[PDB]
Parts: structure tokens; C-alpha cells; sequence
């Protein structure tokens, strides 16, 4: 997932 | 019978000594003393000194960074212009009209100042929403096969428009009103008053579900199926560290938004809430500036959480603030 909550800010 | 009333107004205050004016006529200061009216002049100009340049910064440093234009940013950039509209239309006419101790521009500037400042934090609420949707949808994974983009994006913008005018312009036209709150100096929904010329008891139930509890439970379902989804993955991912760390800091993260969320409309909503259940009761001019104090100073800690806490907005801004280099 990390891919995607890189994409939204939150990690 | 708790304070004094006029075609477009009401002031929390008894006339019984003959004292009370209109507050788009005279000062204010038998409601409280000159030294409040200057504090909370004092409070609207910390609101511009911090809200301006962080906001605006966002704005400028978007224009500056390429790798900042992209469609999950287009919603904080939303948030952005939101909050500016909180800070001109709002803090600094209250920052003007405070130092008048009374709301200097009639009627007819409480309406359009009402608006604004209205219009600027419902944009900024729903703005709040419509994030957690998408990172719900996109880190979720809810629909098979979909991928979020440009369209989408827009949309998400666009809707919370649509939201935000549908809760900042009915009282232009006769559900609600318009009217000085508080010390008088800035204008806000009529939550508080049963003027059922205005209807303004079935605007309040309205705007305490649609504005309020829909947005609420959005929030916390969204962020609550994400801060799931990615105990989930860690738990079956655990030989990754990394995995583990980003588990970690989401979770913080969504206790942060979502505490933040209600330091800021809560007290607004408890306060509506116990004075339409409480309606024989009196409330105090500073008394109903306490919830309005919270609900502004989100147009500071917001964008600070929603921003300048995200790692990518940060680094941009860290270069820019620092003259092109780090
Ligand atoms: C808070 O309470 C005060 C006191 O009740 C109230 O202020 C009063 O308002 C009336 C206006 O409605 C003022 O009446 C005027 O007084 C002066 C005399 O000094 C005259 O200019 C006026 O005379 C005209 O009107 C009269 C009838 O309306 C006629 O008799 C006359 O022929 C003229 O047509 C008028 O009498 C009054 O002076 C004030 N009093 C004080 C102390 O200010 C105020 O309106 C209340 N607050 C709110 C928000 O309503
Ligand atoms: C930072 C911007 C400050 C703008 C000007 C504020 C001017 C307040 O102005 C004062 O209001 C009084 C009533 O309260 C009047 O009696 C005074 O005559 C008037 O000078
Ligand atoms: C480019 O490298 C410029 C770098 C240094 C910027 C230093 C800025 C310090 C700002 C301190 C706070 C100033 C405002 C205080 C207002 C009350």
C-alpha cells in the first residue's frame, strides 16, 4: 500500500 | 426575556435600562468591555499573521513545484483558497469592525460578510470530507479495477462548491438569516434564534445533519476502513519494518485529523444542539463567541495537519522558504 499512502501525503 | 431585538438583528443584552443600539449603529461596549473588543481585534490579527502566509505559501509553493500539481492535491489546494476566503472576508472585516465595537457596515455587509466567512469554512469542512473519500477509495481499494484521476478530482473540488453554497445561501434568500453574532462585530447563521419568519429551526436541524452529522460520519468511516486496511496489510506484511513504520504514522495521523475535526466543529454543534433543546434559557455575548473562536482557528491548525504535516508540501516548502537550496 505504501505506494498509494505515499500518493495521498500520509506517509 | 434575555436581550433586545430589531428588524435585522439581536443583541444579547437587556434594554431594560434603555442602554442598546443597533449593531450596525453604535458601539457595543455596555455587552463587554472596550479591552475585549481589543483582544479579540488582537485574536483576528494572530489569525492573519499566522493564517495568511501558510496559506498563501501553499498556493505559491503548488506554482512553484511540479511535482505538487497533481489530482490528490487538487482537494488541499481547495483547502487553501477556503481558508484565504476565512481570512479576508472574514478575520480582517472582523478585525476592522472590532475596533469600531460594532458592525459597521449594515445590513447589507452583514449579509456578504456572513457569506463569506461562511461560504470560506463550509468549502474548508467539505474539503475535509471529500479527502478522507478519496483516500479511502484510493488506499482502499472499495471499487475493483478504478483509478483515480484529473476528472475525479475536479469533481471532488466542485462538490464541495456545490455544498458549501448549499449551506451559505439559503439565508441570502429567506431560509435562515444573515445577522450579527456575539459581540456583534461579525455576521453569522441565525442557529440561535426562533425568527420563524426565516424558518430558522428547520434550517438548524438541516444544517446539524447535512453540514454536520453526514460529514461526522464520512470521516470516521472512511478514515476508520483506512487506518483497517492498513493494520490489515502490516499484520500480514510484518517481515517489511517499513510497512510496519507507515501502519504507524497513518494511525497517528487519523487520530490527529479526526480530533482535529472535533475541536473545531463540535463546539458549534454542542452549542446549537443545547439551545434548541435549552431555548428558554440566556446566552451570553462571549458565550457564543467561544465556538466561533474554535471553528476559525482551524484556517491556522488545518492547513498545518493537512499541509505543511505532509511530507511532499513540506520539502517544497522547506526549499522555498529557504531560498532555493535544502
Ligand atoms: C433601547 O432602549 C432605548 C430606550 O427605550 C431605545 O432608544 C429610544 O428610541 C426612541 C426611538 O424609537 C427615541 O425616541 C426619540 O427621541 C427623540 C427625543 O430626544 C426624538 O428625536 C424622537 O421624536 C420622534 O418620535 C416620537 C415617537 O417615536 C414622537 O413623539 C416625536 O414627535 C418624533 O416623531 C423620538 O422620541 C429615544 O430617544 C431613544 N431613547 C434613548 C435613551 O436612546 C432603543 O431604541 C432601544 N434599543 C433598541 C435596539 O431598540
Ligand atoms: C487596522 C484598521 C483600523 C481601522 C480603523 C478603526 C477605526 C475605529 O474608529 C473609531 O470608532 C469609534 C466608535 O467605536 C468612533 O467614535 C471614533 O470616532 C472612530 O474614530
Ligand atoms: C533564504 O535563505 C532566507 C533564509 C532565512 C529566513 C529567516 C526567517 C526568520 C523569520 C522569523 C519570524 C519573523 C516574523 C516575526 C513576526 C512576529
Amino acid at each position: 500500500i505504501l505506494e498509494n499512502l505515499k500518493d495521498c501525503g500520509l506517509f | 426575556m434575555c436581550g433586545t431585538e430589531g428588524p435585522n438583528f439581536y443583541v444579547p443584552f437587556s434594554n431594560k435600562t434603555g442602554v442598546v443600539r443597533s449593531p450596525f449603529e453604535a458601539p457595543q461596549y455596555y455587552l463587554a468591555e472596550p479591552w475585549q473588543f481589543s483582544m479579540l481585534a488582537a485574536y483576528m490579527f494572530l489569525l492573519i499573521m499566522l493564517g495568511f502566509p501558510i496559506n498563501f505559501l501553499t498556493l505559491y509553493v503548488t506554482v512553484q513545484h511540479k511535482k505538487l500539481r497533481t489530482p490528490l492535491n487538487y482537494i488541499l489546494l481547495n483547502l487553501a483558497v477556503a481558508d484565504l476566503f476565512m481570512v479576508f472576508g472574514d478575520f480582517t472585516t472582523t478585525l476592522y469592525t472590532s475596533l469600531h465595537g460594532y458592525f459597521v457596515f449594515g445590513p447589507t455587509g452583514c449579509n456578504l460578510e456572513g457569506f463569506f466567512a461562511t461560504l470560506g469554512g463550509e468549502i474548508a469542512l467539505w474539503s475535509l470530507v471529500v479527502l478522507a473519500i478519496e483516500r479511502y477509495v484510493v488506499v482502499c481499494k472499495p471499487m475493483s479495477n478504478f483509478r483515480f484521476g484529473e476528472n475525479h478530482a475536479i469533481m471532488g473540488v466542485a462538490f464541495t462548491w456545490v455544498m458549501a453554497l448549499a449551506c451559505a445561501a439559503p439565508p441570502l434568500v429567506g431560509w435562515s438569516r444573515y445577522i450579527p453574532e456575539g459581540m456583534q462585530c461579525s455576521c453569522g447563521i441565525d442557529y440561535y434564534t426562533p425568527h420563524e419568519e426565516t424558518n430558522n429551526e428547520s434550517f438548524v436541524i438541516y444544517m446539524f445533519v447535512v453540514h454536520f452529522i453526514i460529514p461526522l460520519i464520512v470521516i470516521f468511516f472512511c478514515y476508520g476502513q483506512l487506518v483497517f486496511t492498513v493494520k490489515e496489510a502490516a499484520a500480514q506484511q510484518q517481515e517489511s519494518a517499513t510497512t510496519q513504520k507507515a501502519e504507524k504514522e497513518v494511525t497517528r495521523m487519523v487520530i490527529i485529523m479526526v480530533i482535529a475535526f472535533l475541536i473545531c466543529w463540535l463546539p458549534y454543534a454542542g452549542v446549537a444542539f443545547y439551545i434548541f433543546t435549552h431555548q428558554g434559557s440566556c446566552f451570553g455575548p462571549i458565550f457564543m463567541t467561544i465556538p466561533a473562536f474554535f471553528a476559525k482557528t482551524s484556517a491556522v491548525y488545518n492547513p498545518v495537519i493537512y499541509i505543511m504535516m505532509n511530507k511532499q508540501f513540506r520539502n517544497c516548502m522547506v526549499t522555498t522558504l529557504c531560498c532555493g537550496k535544502n
